[PDB]
């Protein structure tokens, strides 16, 4: 069972209003554990999980300026973006940036990754070998070629096995509790009627953790690849998460319908049925 | 490359009249990444609601969740008003606790 | 713990 610590970082510029936003949003797997904003009132690095209270003051010193160096940064950025562009002064720009590492359940780097992309589209990534980059466009051509000659993805690999993997087994381990917990769903089916005597049969999972999920419609020991509708598993605002999936079924036929859930925290697979 | 936020209504537990419980409004795959999400009840924005869960997919669509401690009434209405530049007017959304 | 980047 492997973990994985990322960054999701944002910078992005807004004429007419002042200095760009920037945001830094930190995970240990699904769950937020460390946040920055410059919006803020009073712009810092703070904790998002209840464990991380066991870092001092001193960590929180230190990413905070690390978080005001980068905003600097990418302030510098977004103005050599424009240029290269040939982008007018008018328009608001976006970089993004998803950086971090994954570890084994033995503690070993699986794999480290830093990608970016401008107003939405890729603009350069580290490759698998942590060595060499691609850029996506000529833009970035210009930025892989300073990043080769300043030795930045020499700099990079020494963060990403090193830093990063660190901090990553520090983090799970403070977080035990919360981070290596596992939460089982809780199902049921509601029935909503149709047009044309057909129904519409919807199975929820809640409250499960972590959000790996699998939900299925069988109709003869067979799965339903058809009609079958979903949402993205999703968030449900106290660290776990919820899912939905519904098939569209003959009215008087629901009870040859079954949804299955399978979970880590089930050791068995969940069965459920419209229970009228 | 503008692409229009997924707007999702829901709450943590199934809901019940007097029982405390975590209205959710997530709010998937939209870019540019300045949007306005107001959570309200009866017509009126609640105050004082959480934002969290801020990401991007592989495609750098931005994904965010807002939510709020609520308890349900028989009559209490619930809804996600969101503003963005995909769409020419806002978009609202209505919880639905028959779903 | 978060990366200090690099300028573009």
């Amino acid at each position: 069972g492997p973990h994985s610590l990322r960054y999701f970082v944002t910078a992005v510029s807004r004429p007419g209003l002042g200095e760009p936003r920037y945001m830094e949003v930190g995970y240990v797997d699904d769950t937020e554990f460390v946040r920055f904003d410059s919006d803020a009132e009073n712009p810092r690095y703070e904790p998002r999980a209840r464990w991380m209270e066991q870092e001092g003051p001193e960590y929180w010193e230190r990413e905070t300026q690390k978080a005001k160096g980068n905003e600097q940064s990418f302030r510098v950025d977004l103005r050599t973006l424009l240029g290269c562009y040939n982008q007018s002064k008018g328009g608001s720009h976006t970089i993004q940036v998803i950086s971090g590492c994954e570890v084994g359940s033995d503690g070993r780097l699986l794999r480290g990754y830093q990608q970016y992309a401008y107003d939405g589209c890729d603009y350069i990534a580290l490759n698998e070998d942590l060595k060499t980059w691609t850029a996506a466009d000529m833009c970035a051509l210009i930025t892989k070629h300073k990043w080769e000659q300043a030795g930045e993805a020499e700099r990079l690999r020494a963060y990403l096995e090193g830093t990063c993997v660190e901090w990553l087994r520090r983090y799970l381990k403070n977080g035990n509790a919360t981070l290596l917990r596992t939460d089982s769903p809780k199902a049921h089916v509601t029935h909503h009627s149709r047009p044309e005597d057909k129904v519409t049969l919807r199975c929820w999972a809640l409250g499960f953790y972590p959000a790996d999920i699998t939900l299925t419609w069988q109709l003869n020991g067979e799965e339903l690849i058809q009609d079958m509708e979903l949402v993205e598993t999703r968030p449900a605002g106290d660290g776990t998460f919820q899912k939905w999936a519904s098939v569209v079924v003959p009215l008087g036929k629901e009870q040859y319908y079954t949804c299955h859930v399978y979970h880590q925290g089930l050791p068995e697979p969940l069965t459920l049925r419209w229970e009228p | 490359i503008q692409k229009t936020p997924q707007i999702q209504v829901y709450s943590r537990h199934p809901p019940e009249n007097g029982k405390p419980n975590i209205l959710n409004c997530y709010v998937t795959q939209f870019h540019p990444p300045h949007i306005e999400i107001q959570m309200l009840k009866n017509g009126k924005k609640i105050p004082k609601v959480e934002m969290s869960d801020m990401s991007f997919s592989k495609d750098w669509s931005f994904y965010i969740l807002a939510h709020t401690e609520f308890t349900p009434t028989e009559t209490d209405t619930y809804a996600c008003r969101v503003k963005h530049d995909s769409m020419a007017e806002p978009k609202t959304v209505y919880w639905d606790r028959d779903m | 713990a978060v990366y200090n980047f690099a300028t573009m």
